[PDB]
């Protein structure tokens, strides 16, 4: 019976472990976005911008 | 007055070089520009300040 239930465990850490990445790659993506968002807006704040670029 | 007729001709040229110089739409010598803010550091407050006078 302690198998069994060592099976069920190790198998539920193995989902909690592919949610985790699934998880981890998609906050990969939200902080690559935010660099590039932190990027144009110090690109904004130059002084030679008029209107139309900004 | 031919040397009158020739200053003001120089003046005129002055004056439409005070208003024509532009970095690609956004006058510099005109006045509009008074002062600007020039984002020279990484992250924010990191920035200088360029002031143009007509």
């Amino acid at each position: 019976a302690q198998s069994r239930g060592l099976d069920v465990a190790m198998r539920n850490a193995n989902d909690g472990i592919s949610i985790a990445q699934t998880a981890e790659g998609a906050m990969n993506e939200s902080t690559s976005i935010l660099q590039r968002m932190r990027d144009l807006a110090l690109q904004s704040a130059n002084g030679t911008n008029s209107a139309s670029e900004r | 007055q031919a040397l009158n007729e020739e200053s003001v001709a120089l003046q005129d040229e002055l004056n439409r070089i005070a208003e024509t110089t532009s970095f690609g739409g956004r006058k510099l010598l005109n006045g509009s520009f008074g002062e600007a803010s020039f984002q020279i550091g990484s992250s924010s407050g990191e920035a200088i300040i360029m002031g143009l006078t007509s």
